[PDB]
Order: C-alpha cells, then structure tokens, then sequence
C-alpha cells in the first residue's frame, strides 16, 4: 500500500556546507510563508563537481522530490538550455520575471541568464579581492605589472616576495586566468557560446597574449613560489597566514579567518596579545565570539599589519572586471508545485533573508538594498570595493558545454612554470573550439 | 510367472534380436549368455519394458504385456552399476516399492526387517549408500529387488563389479536365495562359470540368433554348433583342422578311424571339404598313467610341452602343431573375443603326471569322446 | 527425436533470447550513437556526424594514456598473478592436513565486495591511517603519484583476483593422477623437471581458459582504480576513460565512441587466446 | 619428519595473506576519531558508535535493503532461467549445442562499460532509470553465465540412470521427479544460488549508472558515496563500518558452503 | 640382478611388513599373494623406490640402494591404473623412459622400434592417441616397462582391470615374454590361480609374514599354516573340526586309523585337543567305480547335495553338515574374504556320477591324504 504525502512541502537543495545557514533561512521563510508549504532544506554532496553530478543524474531520472535546487553560477547556461530549470517568466503566476530583477545587483543579475531569459533568481555572490601587508608594503598596487614590479622590489630585504595567488590545475586557475582575460579587454565565448573570439580579432589575440604574459610572468618572476603548481585558494591563504606572502589574492572570506588564526597561537607576525578579553572570548570554540568590541579592536589591530584593496587590473589605471562565484535559486523541471516553488524562491531571496544570510552566515548579499545599510556595513568593511566590482563583473563563460571547456582551458595552462606566452594563445583557441564542437576528451 | 515370448524382434533405426521365441516356464532360473555386444542385454531390457518391442508378444502369464510400461508387470530388475538412491538410507531404499504399493507403514518395518534378516543388513539399515563396499551395496540392490515378491526376477548383470573371491560366494548365494524364493528369473551374464553353475536353462546369443538352448550339462555334452561348442568351458575345446579320407582322417597328429556309427553318421552327408574336429582338454591323457585296453585309440606318439601350468589337480600343458584349417566364420568370431593365436592348444592331464617345463610329453586323445564338425555351415555332425 | 529438439528448444530460447536482448541490441545501439552528435545538454544540436567521433578519439593523447595504462596492468597483474595463482593452486591440492581452513580461506577474497577490499588499501596506504603506509619513509603519499599508484593499484588487483585463477588452476591440475606422477618418478624426473614435462602439458586446456579469463578481466578494470585514485594523476584505466566523458561531461557520441572501441579492444584478445593458442570451453 | 614442520608454515601464510585486508577494516570500523596507525591488531579503546553512527536516516539502511531485495529477485530469476537451460547437458541438439555453452559463458567476459552507455541511453526516458527493473535485466544478463556454467557441470554429476531404475519400481514418470531426481539436484541449486548472489551483490559500474535517486540504489554505491556531508568530515570509521557490514554475508556464506562452493566453481575436484 | 632383502621392515604412525626377508636370485618371477590389505604392496613400493625403508637392507646385488633414488636403481614398474601420459601418443609414451635419460635420437628410435616390436606393437595400432582399448592399452604399459631394459622388473599387479576371457592369454604372454627377457620379476598379486600358473617362487603374505615361499608345488602339497592351505586352490579347503583317537583321527562323522609310522610323526608332540583337519576338495570322490583297494579306506559317509556345480567334466557338488568347531585365528582371517558360512563344504566328483540337487549322495574320501592341522598356531604337523 504506503502513499500519504500529507503537506505540500518544497525541499530546496543546497550545498552540503553552508547548510547550518540555509536552515535558518528555510524556517523564517516557513513560520512566515502560512500554514501549507512547509519549507525543508535537504543537501547535496560538497565540492561543485559532486553537486552538479547529483542534480543533473537526479533530474534525468525524472525525480519529483526536486522543486527549488541552487545552482552554482557557470550552470545556469547548461541547466537551462538542457531543460532541467524552469524560466522565470514561466509560471503559474508570472511574478518571479518581475521580481527576481526588480531589485538586484547589475552584476549577478546577468550570471544567472541564457540567451536573453531568466533561468534563476539569484542570491549570493563573492568576488576576488586584494589581500596586501600594510607595513611591509607602502601603499597597494593597482596593476598587475606594477605588483610584479613591487614584489621584486620588496624580494631586496626578507622573504615575501612570494606573490600568492591559486595556480594549480582546477577551476580556481580558470577563474584567475578569466579575470585577467575580461581586465585585458577581450572574451573567451563571443555570445550564446558559438564561436570563440578567444584569437579572432587582432585586438583580441593581443587582450589574450597580455594575459597569457602575466599568468608566466608572476610565476617566472625571481623567488615567486617555489612550487607555485599546487596552490589552491587555501594555500594562498595559508601563505599570507605564515608571513611568507605579501599580495596574495583570494576571496573576502579571509578577512574573519586570519584574526582567529591570529588569535590562538597566531602565525601571521601579527600579534595580537592585547588585553585576555580577546583570549576569554575565543576559549574552546575557535570561532572568535565577541561581545562586538573585541572584533572591533582586533580588527584595528589588524589594519596595521593587513589591508585590503581593489583588485589589480591589467591596463594602466582601468578599473579590473573581476568574476563571480555566488549561487542562484532555480526551479527544477521536474516537479510537481511549480507556483509553489516559485513562492518559495520570492520568499527565500527576500530582504530580511538577505540580511540574515550576509550578516550570520558568510555569503554577501546580492540585493543592492543591503549596501547601503550600516548594519551590514560592519561585518563587511570592504562592502564599497566589493560593490563597485560587483557592478561590473566579469562572468565566466556561458555555454551547455561548460566541464568540458573548463578542463580543456585547465589542462593548457597546467603547467604555469612554463606557457609560451605568445604560442599558448594559438593551443587555447584549438582546444576550446575541439570543446564547443563536440568533440573534446576529458581525462 | 510363465513369460512365453515369441517372435520377439527389434530393429534399430538394426536387427539385434531377430526371432527370439521359447518359453521360460515358472519357476525356471534362465541364463542368457553371449559375447559383450549380442542381443543378450536388449532381450532383457525388452522383457522388461525399458525399451520398445517390434513384434511377438511378451505374455507373462496370460496377458499380452509387449503394449504397456512397468507399473503393471510386477517384474523386479536389478541392475548392474547398483541404481540405488544415494540420498535414501538402507531402510528407506529397500522399502522404497512397498510405500509406492500403497501399503500401511507397519508391515512395511516388518517385511523390512524380515528382508534385512535373509540377507545380513541386520545394523546397516541407519547408513546411506556413501558408507558401503561394493558387496553391502550389491546385496541392498538385490534385497530392494526381493522384497516387492514380483512376478519375474529380472537380474542384470548384477556380480560384475565384485572381487573374484566374493563372486563364487555371492553365485552360491544367489542360487540358494533363487531356490528358496521361486519366482521365475532371467539372467544375462558374460562368461560360461556363471551361466553353467546357477542355471537351469542356459541361452546362448551370438549376434542375436539363438545358438542354443537346454540344460547346461547338455550344452557340454552335444553342442549344436561351433559356437556353442568352443564357448563353454573354461578350458575352451581344441579345434583342429581334418580331412576325411573317406575311410577315416588324418588329424594333424595320429590316424583316428572313425569307430563305425560316427562314421556312417558323417558319411550321411560327405558335403564339405575341411570338417574339423573337437577334442576336449579333459579328454587328453597322457602315456604315463593309461595302462589298460585304452592305449590302443591313444594317438600318443610325442609333442612338445610349451608351458606347463601345474595349478594343483590338473596339470595344463600347453603346446602347438602346425598345418591350416581352423578357418571359419563361427570359430573366428568366437576367437576374436580372446585370442586363439594360431595353432596353441592346451590339454589338462592328471597331477601324478612328473613332467617338467618345456620337454617332450607324449599326449593321447581316446577316439570315443570326440566332436565333429563343420567349417562352413558351423554346425555339429555327431549329436545336436 | 523429433520432439525432443522441440524441448532442447523451448528450453534453450529464455536465456538465448534474453542474453540477444541485453547484448546485442545495446552493442548494435552503440555503433548507431557513436558516428553522431548527441551531447545530451543541447538535445536540439544533434546530427549524423560520420566517423568523425573515431577519429577523434584514436588520434588525441587522452585515449592512448589510458590504453597503455590498462596494459601496463593487464599484463603484469596476470604474469604475478599466474605465478602467484599457480603456487597456492599447488598448495590446496597437495597439502598434508588443513585442506578445509586453508581452502575456505581462499574463498574470501573471493566473494568480498570489490569496494570493501579497495577501500582497504586506500585507507592502508594513507600516511597517518593505514599500517602499509608507516612502512616508508615519513610523508610519502604514494597514492598522490602515477607509478606508485599504479603499483597499489595492481597490488590490489592481484589480491582481490588470484583466488579465481588459483579455483581454475586447481580444476585442471586434480585431473593428473598420482599414479602417473609416481610413473615419471621412477624414471629421472627432479620435482621441477616433471612440472614441465608432465604436469603442464596436462593442464593446458585448463591454462589458457584461467589465462583468457583473468586477461578479459583485468582489461575492464574501473571499480579498483575509481576508488584508489579515479583517475587523477592520469593514471585512469580505459573504462574510467569511458565513464568520465559520458557521465561527467555529458557527451554520448563519444561515451559510445569509446564504449565500442573498448569491445572491440576486447575481441581481438579473444580471436587471439581462441583461434591462435586454442582454448574451449571447460 | 620435517616436512609438517615445513608445510604447516604454507597453511599459516596463505591464511594471514587471506584474512589480514579484511582484519585491517574490521579494526578501523573500530576505532573512535582516535586513527592513529594503531595497528592491523590491538586498536585500543574499541569503542564503536559508527555502526550506529551509519545505521541513522535512510542513507544506508535503503541503501542496504535495495541491494538485498535486487540481489534475491537476480537470484531466484537467474537460477529459475539458468537451470532449465542447463538442462541442455542431459538433453541433445544439433543445431547448435557446444556452441551455447561457448557464447553464454563468452558473455561472461564483456566489458561493463561497452553496454552501459548504450544501456543507459536506453534506460533515459523510456521510463526505467533509478528502478529495480532497470537494474535486475543486466544483472540477470551478467550472471546467467555462472549460473549455467555452475548447474550444467552438476547436471552432468547426477546419475540419470536412477530415472530408468524407479521407473522399473511401481513408480509413474512423475513420482520419479518428486522423490528420487529432486532431492539430488537440490543441493546443487543451493550452491548455484549462492554464486549468483555473491557475483550480483558485488556489482559497481552498473548500479552507478543506471541508478540516481534514493530508490534503486545499491550499498557499493552509497559506500563510495560517503564522502557527502552526513559523516562527521572523517568518513574512515563510516566507510569501514560499511565494508564490514558489506562483507559479513560473504563471510558467512563461505563459513558453511565451502565445498560445495569449490566443488561448483571447479566442476569436479572435490 | 641378485635382488636380496632381509630385515626389511615399514613402520606408519601399527608396522606394516615387520620381519620380511628374501634372495631373488638372477631370472626367478617371485609373486607376491596375499588377502586385501596385508603388506603385499608395500614390499614392492619399498623395493621401487615410491617409498623409503624403516630397517634393514635392501641389497639390489650388493651394495643396499634403501636410500639411492628411482631413478638410480634401475629398475622398471607397470602399474594398475596402466599410468600413461594422455598428452602424448603411444610412441612418446615408449620413448619417455629413453628420452628422459639424454640418449642420442637414433639408437633411441631403433631400441623403440625393436621394443614395439617384441609385443604386438607393430604399426603403433593407432599412433594417434594416449588411450586405445583395455589389451592394448596394457601392452602399451609393459612396452614402456620393457624398453629401458633395467635390472629388476616390478609389475604392479597389471591384469586387475581386463576381461576374464582375455585375462589368461595376458598371463600367457606374460610368461613367455619373462622367460624369452631374462630380467628378474617380481609380481603382485591378488588371487592364487595366477601365482599358480606363473612364477617360480610364490610368497604369501598375511599381515606381513612371509609363510612358505617355495615353490608352486611345494606350496600346495605341504603348505605350513591353516592360511596358505585354505588360500591357495581354487575351491578352498575343508577344514573338518578332528579328534585324537590315538590310533588315528577322529573325524566329526567319520572313524579311521591313520598309518601308524605318520601316526607316531603327528603324535611326537602332544596337543590338548585343539585339532582341526583338512580335507581338499580334490580327494573326496563317489561310490562311482573307486572299488577295489581303497573300499577299505573308503570311509563312505552320506549326505544331501546341497547344490551341484556340473559346469562340465568336473561335478562341484556341495554340501552342508551339522555342528561347529572349525575355528582358529588363521582360519578366521581366511574366511574374513570368502568361504562365508562354516558348515558349506565342497566335493569335486568325477563326471561319471549321477547327482541332482537335493539327493542323499555317500561321498568317499581316500583317507591317506588327509593333512592334520593345530588350533593355535595353525601350524602343519604332517609336513610344512
């Protein structure tokens, strides 16, 4: 027999960590949605591979237990153009076209599209940042030359001339290589991921040379990570940790970690002994529990000895497009509550979520609401420099074929100690043509 | 009882049992014997009903039975490879016909036991067939064979798989247990002992023609045939080749001249050109020990002894004499089956005989107890 | 006889029907989907596209580095394991007691769940975990390199596989009577000099059957390399080859591509060890 | 004299060589967040909470009554469909006989992944994707060739003479079948539908492609997939726990069938 | 060779053959018989090589080889199971003993050659296959044996697995092919008819003691136990449970004096009653025509034929009687084979009476070749 199915409750699939934030979230959204629709968050695997694996072999066995799911930024084309997501302005109510853009930042509002249509409503974002020493070094650079040029400099006296920045074969080297390209001037997938104009064009070829130079450059340069091949964004952080980095690049997350990681047996030269408050309030946990004075004089403490800037371009004095790597809300194909599910996103990207989700969880937010409020103003010092790179933002290419581009353009700049500048450039426009014809093998 | 079968035939799609037909009457304990390869085993498994029959009838008693399957026969047949369950225990295996008869389980123990009695089973019945020799597990086949009390007791083969110390044990059995119960039998065997000790009308079969049928002694005595003739009898009888001189034959070895009745007897019909002669190993003595009227049809003048088997109460001197002759079809597929060489013949003479290895012994036939016969037609001319 | 092939028949057609059924339509389906275009992302872009999905695949260096790794362990993990296979053949079949704890030992590595028995090397030779892995020097990792890697893959490979070729070995070589081995013993004939005069060329037919099988086998390694190393460092075999580009990059008309090139790898090892060295069935 | 001394230390390093891979998960399913090298023995303080740690949500537990129920409907399928084809041992034909055992035992060496593209493909769409019936037809298609190989070479040991005795008895050609016939091939069926669930319990790359949702999916499966975010970011004890609860069937299935097992895998060296 | 072994001896951890010891001298064929299961295998295992020694020597010529190699003692060995390679064919199986040795191809395909040819080997009959029929199969065996031309030939008991019928020309060939060869033989046995026919010096073995080896004759006219008279001869012995009469014997129903000289010979020591005799099957004729002088010592007893065995010139006619008493040790282990039943005893009869079963015949014994025997040692006292 079996069957009973008694409310009709949405489960919206989020990533495996991040999740002890996306609860709370659910349950506002569900003590405020009514009586029916009882919000529960389930969870996929972590690491954005196992993610996209689930959903996509979950949704082509036609489950009907997946309604809202969060897709990563770069699955938006794939999701869409498949058939496995739901446009926005398809639904029983037609509300979310109008929503999901009413109130949302330039920037992320475009990674979550297809050829002109909306395919998820987003709801977070990040974008790179420069993470410099502010005593070692004077003042920050603006210019990826001129960071080369200000490391060798700094390599005279001590050890940190080591330009941090992830380098190893995965997706964090695309993303890096990505935001150097958009810097430059030019774009890997010309529009609705066709044709490349990775070479086409000789200003083109010259966008992708400058940043194939700079890409050998930072890890030819003298000293410079000895092993700069195995890197990631952690290994980046942990080298600015040690003190042996000066201007590594890395996501905003790094601000909160580096004071506790500075607190309990600090390595980063940065002391921060103080008074035994901050020692009573981070006892047995770790994660650095003010009564909001102490973040506010280790945060000081640390604007000494580190300091944040925006992210170096390429062109003298031009500002830098850096990518995103946020989330989007996206209603699955196959489900059975569609206007329902659609409720749920309108509700679970609102406001005051937002607010909770940036100011509690760690993610910022991606409502243009938000930054000009003081309250979130206080977690997130750098929230200016963040917005002015969020307006304009580089997004990864778009295309159905995207794992496939992605290891194609990953497994040809693997080898960062040695890329031909000038010749690398005519092997990446072959392999991502041989990707988006169809006909690329992966390992 | 009676089974009367008559112009019993089967034909291979050939002709393995053409034109059986006699009476094995009740009580009788019938013998077919026959090289390995002849009708003996088909007749059998015909009689049985594991095989079709062609024509004739098989009426055992007073219905004609040649149209059924055995349910309806009541005819125990035991095998030769022991087809007993391996996963029954004794017990079980020797009652399985009765719980099949649809008979109460009291009298069932009972007969069990009685069955188990006459044969010595007396502690085995907790035991399957795994844990049993060759001669318990015989004895289990025949006893699950005893049991049913049937009309006919159809045994196959059963002795061959038994050591030849307990063979002669087990005939001894076998005829004493057969004469105690009573019910009509039939046999089929391989070798002349086992069909001329339990026997009491012995069959012979080459190719599947009757060669023969009487009482074993008068298979010994006036064989029909050549077959028959050099086929019984353990030390099979000499067969050399003769010319009739038309007042006599002159023999490989001596002048034998045919005592008038055998004479006139063979001049009936003076058709053939190489009619050969029998002399039985037992009817070849030697000079040493024929002192009386006897040495005058002896023949006795010298041969050579090749081996002398001196086995207790009969000495076998064994020997040869050249010429030809022995050239027939019935003496050729009698002697395909073992080996008849050439010319080697054997003669068993009395123990008293002092004769060593490989001497000069002077063997006498007696010209009143020799066999005559026929080297195309295969056929005795003395008696049949 | 006439209706008795009727029964031969009627119950010989189930399987006949259901192994053609589940063999032969998806092997003669596979060579339809692999001269094409599929994608299985942008299923409003497909199209007949020849045999430009072979010559695609033969002529890049992704295909070849994972045709010489299923070799490089498809012929070492049958030399060691015929070696190995042979000697614990001979120690079940001329063992003095035992021969009932060391035989149902044998069985174990068996019947065990191939990812239960490669989840115990991965965790044996990882540094800070295993006991293997404190065996080397401090730091060592050999599961992060490709030709350690591959040696913990072909160790495991042996040891999952060797209790089938031993079962193989063992059924042919009970069938060499003492008798016979007592016969070349009087005669002169060393314990070696018999097992290649007498014993071997009585279990031929019973070699190159253990022989065809565990070379069939190990040419479809994927579940004892997927969970050591899935194939990272590019040291994936053939059917993780196959698998990564149909199941992860979503593409059909090459995951067919290579999924009839591995049958088609396969069936000239199986004209070789049938026609050539004349095997047959047991 | 010394030559049990001698071959008494075989009969020791052929076991260690057996049991030690298994004794070094049984000992990490063991351990509390304590893995510390401790030893292919003596793992101190054996205190196990992963058992019950696994045992929580239906993670494992459907993944464990998925792969027993598909395991028993490819059991009973196989030997149902495999025996009455090798019953072709007993009967004769021409067209084709030595040539059947051939192919379906050829069969037996094919390349999962050959057949599981076009399988899936397959699968997609006409409605049988993350379902049992999806995956008991390969399972039942790759194990008819044990099951055949294992019963036409015991089929071949019976002795069908005992048919043409019991049919001398008052026995008709049907209590044959009941009684003297069936309790013989009755241990010989036992050991075939022990092989065929061995061999289909064990199966990766067929229940991780056909197989996506929480239905359908197998423990080989859910075991490599323990390294979501349900074990407490050191899925070691997890995973053990798992392979032992994996192999403890194995285990027990060859404790008591071992001749039999041996006798069926080499058709005729007991 | 001069084979000689003495204080050879086995030993399984409960001895085997304890205490053997024997000279084979240069050509003897010494046969080694024995019930199933006594050390009648071992010995020829042991003088082979198979196995190892516990004691004593084993001096092939001189120079004892029970710690040399098979290969270096030169001898040969035919087996039972006819142990010959499949995976070769008939002339690989000949050559193997002279191939295996590194000989030179040309002289080794001449020996073969020559070796095929001595038996029936002449085309190699098929020279395809490792497996012919039963005959030939076993002459394949031999041939293999016969070729490396060694010192001693040990043949383990060959003729165990052919026909009856063909049995006898194998052990005709035997002998001959022994006697042309030359080379010492020592053949295992199972039944006394063979030890018999062929072998110049027989040897018993029960348990593993040699009894009575000489001779085929010396053995069944004065044999030395109760085991080596009732084993050897092929219808057994009848062992009557006697009496002391002190003027003869006192048979169980029979009253006769022995002659008084060999009445004082048995008598030289006395036994306290625990004598039983023996009467041979061959010396218990009818009241036929054996009138004249043995009337007196006739002894004419009666009793009904149980069954009669007329397989020919020589009427087995059995026969039961009352009481019991035939007991000992050695007769024990005898009947522990065959002879079941202590009250079924057999009389051969000439032909020339007339018996039917179940017919009170009066059989006579010639009551002078009658051998007394002891009850605990089973020891002769006429003659050992």
């Amino acid at each position: 027999c079996g069957s009973q199915t008694g409310g009709i409750v949405i489960n919206y699939y989020t990533p495996a960590n991040e999740e002890a934030t996306f609860k709370a979230v659910a349950n506002r959204c569900n003590e405020q949605l009514g009586g029916r629709f009882q919000i529960a968050q389930r969870n996929l695997p972590k690491g954005a591979d196992d993610q996209r694996l689930q959903l996509a072999r979950r949704l082509t066995g036609n489950d009907k237990s997946l309604d809202v799911m969060a897709l990563d930024v770069v699955w938006t084309a794939e999701f869409a153009e498949a058939g496995w997501a739901v446009p926005l302005s398809e639904d029983p109510a037609g509300l979310a076209e109008a929503d999901a853009t009413e109130n949302t930042l330039p920037g992320p509002l475009e990674t979550a599209r297809w050829q002109d249509e909306l395919y998820a409503a987003p709801i977070t974002t990040n974008t790179q940042l420069l993470w410099y020493r502010a005593d070692l070094m004077p003042a920050p650079p603006t210019t990826w030359d001129g960071m080369l040029d200000e490391a060798n400099r700094l390599y005279r006296e001590g050890g940190p001339s080591w330009i941090a920045v992830q380098g190893k074969q995965y997706e964090g080297m695309v993303v890096w290589f990505n935001t150097l390209l958009q810097s430059a001037g030019g774009q890997v997938l010309s529009d609705d991921g066709q044709r490349v104009t990775l070479t086409d064009t000789p200003e083109h070829r010259a966008a992708t040379v400058k940043a194939l130079r700079i890409i050998k450059s930072v890890a030819t340069a003298p000293g410079a990570d000895p092993s700069i091949t195995q890197t990631d964004e952690n290994t980046a952080r942990l080298a600015l940790e040690q003190g042996k980095a000066a201007l590594e690049v890395n996501w905003p997350y790094v601000l909160p970690s580096l004071l506790e990681n500075a607190v309990k047996g600090g390595v980063s030269f940065l002391p921060l002994d103080g008074d035994p408050a901050l020692q009573g309030s981070i006892n047995d946990v770790g994660t650095f529990s003010p009564t909001d004075e102490q973040f506010d004089i280790a945060f000081d403490a640390s604007k000494k000895v580190f300091g944040f800037a925006p992210y170096p371009g390429v062109n003298p004095d031009e500002p830098a497009r850096v990518t995103l790597g946020g989330l989007n809300l996206a209603v699955a194909s196959t489900s059975q509550h569609k206007a329902e599910a659609f409720e749920a996103i309108r509700c679970l990207r609102n406001v005051e979520n937002q607010r909770y989700t940036s100011i509690e969880g760690g993610l910022p937010a991606v409502r243009t609401s938000l930054y000009d409020d003081p309250a979130f103003q206080k977690k997130y010092p750098q929230y200016e420099i963040i917005r002015q790179q969020l307006t304009n933002a580089a997004v990864r290419p778009a295309t159905p074929v995207y794992q496939a581009v992605s290891t194609r353009m990953s497994a040809t700049l693997a080898p960062i100690s040695d890329i031909d500048p000038e010749r690398t450039a005519d092997e990446l426009t072959e392999a991502v043509q041989k990707a988006i014809d169809g006909k690329g093998l992966i390992p | 009882a009676e089974i009367v079968l008559d112009r019993v035939t089967k034909s291979y799609p050939r002709a393995a049992v053409k034109e059986f037909s006699m009476t094995i009457a009740d009580g009788e304990f019938i013998i077919l014997v026959g090289p390995s390869g002849c009708g003996k085993s088909t007749t059998l498994n015909m009689i049985a009903g594991l095989e079709e029959i062609t024509s004739g009838e098989l009426r055992i008693g007073g219905e004609r039975v040649n149209e059924k399957a055995p349910k309806d026969r009541d005819i125990a047949m035991v095998f030769q490879s022991y087809a007993l369950y391996p996963h029954m225990t004794v017990r079980q295996n020797i009652a399985f016909p009765l719980t099949l008869a649809k008979v109460p389980k009291a009298e069932i123990a009972a007969k069990v036991e009685e069955t188990a009695k006459i044969l010595d089973l007396s502690e085995l019945l907790d035991r399957k067939p795994g844990q049993l020799s060759g001669g318990q597990r015989q004895r289990v086949a025949m006893g699950r064979a005893i049991v049913r009390s049937p009309k006919a007791f159809l045994m196959d083969q059963p002795l061959s798989n038994l050591d030849a110390k307990l063979r002669v044990q087990m005939r001894a059995e076998i005829s004493r247990l057969q004469d105690r119960l009573g019910t009509t039998t039939v046999y089929v065997t391989h070798d002349q002992t086992e069909a001329m000790t339990l026997g009491d009308r012995v069959v012979v079969m080459l190719a599947g023609e009757v060669q023969q049928i009487g009482t074993p002694d008068e298979l010994y005595s006036s064989p029909a045939n050549l077959f028959v003739a050099g086929f019984i009898g353990s030390p099979a009888m000499n067969f050399f080749p003769a010319t009739r001189t038309d007042v006599g034959v002159r023999l490989p070895f001596g002048e034998v001249t045919l005592t008038p009745h055998m004479l006139d007897l063979l001049d009936k019909q003076a058709r053939p050109e190489n009619i050969i002669v029998g002399i039985r190993p037992e009817h070849i003595e030697d000079s040493a020990l024929l002192d009386g009227y006897a040495r005058i049809r002896a023949l006795t003048f010298s041969v050579r002894a090749d081996i002398v088997e001196s086995l207790g109460a009969d000495k076998y001197v064994h020997f040869t004499t050249e010429g030809a002759g022995a050239e027939s079809a019935q003496l050729a597929e009698l002697a395909a089956d073992s080996g008849a060489g050439t010319n080697q013949f054997i003669a068993r003479v009395s123990a008293d005989s002092r004769v060593r290895t490989g001497e000069q012994i002077e063997l006498a036939i007696d010209t009143t107890k020799l066999s005559i016969f026929d080297a195309a037609t295969g056929l005795n001319l003395t008696r049949d | 006889k006439k209706s008795e092939r009727r029964l031969a028949f009627w119950l010989i057609a189930p399987a006949v029907l259901l192994m053609l059924a589940v063999t032969a339509y998806p092997i003669g389906y596979a060579v339809w989907l692999s001269l094409q275009r599929y994608n299985l992302a942008e299923p409003h872009d497909t199209e007949f596209i020849g045999l430009a999905n072979y010559v695609t695949v033969l002529t890049d260096g992704y295909w070849w580095t994972a045709f010489a790794v299923t070799l490089g362990i498809t012929v070492v993990s049958v030399a060691i394991e015929f070696a190995l296979g042979l000697a614990l053949a001979l120690v079940m079949h001329r063992t003095i007691f035992g021969k009932g704890a060391v035989r149902t030992a044998i069985l174990i590595p068996y019947g065990i769940v191939t990812v239960a028995a490669s989840y115990s090397w991965y965790y044996a030779w990882t540094p800070g975990t295993g006991y293997l892995a404190n065996l080397l020097p401090e730091g060592s990792a050999p599961l992060t390199d490709q030709l350690p890697s591959l040696a913990i893959v072909v160790l495991a490979e042996v040891w999952k596989t060797t209790p089938f070729m031993a079962l193989l070995l063992l059924a042919g070589l009970a069938l060499v009577p003492q008798d016979l081995l007592n016969a070349a013993q009087v005669d002169g004939a060393g314990p070696w000099k018999r097992l290649t005069k007498v014993i071997l060329p009585m279990i031929k037919p019973a070699i190159l059957v253990a022989l065809l099988f565990r070379t069939l086998d190990a040419f479809r390694i994927f579940d004892n390399i997927y969970i050591l190393t899935g194939g990272s460092n590019d040291t994936g075999s053939v059917s993780i080859l196959g698998y990564d580009n149909l199941f992860k990059a979503f593409n059909v008309g090459l995951g067919s591509a290579i999924s009839v090139l591995i049958f088609l790898s396969v069936a000239i090892i199986a004209f070789i060890y049938i026609k050539i060295f004349g095997a047959a069935a047991p | 004299a010394r030559r049990a001394t001698w071959w008494s230390v075989v009969n020791i390093l052929v076991i260690v060589y057996a049991l030690i891979p298994v004794l070094w998960i049984l000992s990490l399913s063991l351990k509390p967040t304590s893995s510390v090298k401790d030893g292919k023995l003596i793992p101190t303080e054996i205190t196990f909470a992963n058992y019950k740690a696994i045992f929580s949500g239906d993670a494992f537990t459907s993944a464990l009554f998925n792969s027993i129920g598909i395991g028993l409907i490819t059991t009973i399928i196989a030997v149902v469909i495999g025996g009455m084809a090798a019953y072709a041992v007993a009967r004769l034909q021409f067209p084709g006989k030595q040539l059947l055992i051939g192919v379906a035992l050829l069969i037996a060496m094919f390349p999962h992944i050959s057949l599981v593209t076009p399988i899936f493909n397959m699968w997609r769409g006409i409605g049988l994707f993350d379902t049992w019936p999806g995956l008991i037809i390969p399972y039942i298609t790759f194990a008819l060739p044990l099951a055949i190989y294992t019963l036409s070479a015991f089929f071949r040991e019976i002795p069908w003479d005992l048919e043409k005795a019991a049919k001398m008895d008052g026995a008709t050609p049907a209590q044959a079948f009941r009684k003297v016939i069936a309790p013989l091939a009755a241990p010989g069926i036992v050991t075939a539908a022990i092989l065929v669930f061995i061999f289909a319990w064990n199966d990766l790359l067929l229940a991780l492609s056909l197989t996506a949702t929480q239905r359908a999916i197998t423990a080989p499966v859910a075991i490599a997939n323990f390294t979501g975010s349900s074990q407490f970011e050191e899925p070691t004890g997890s995973i053990a726990a798992g392979a032992m609860v994996i192999t403890i069937p194995i285990i027990i299935f060859v404790l008591i069938f071992q001749r039999r097992i041996v006798a069926g895998l080499t058709s005729g060296a007991v």
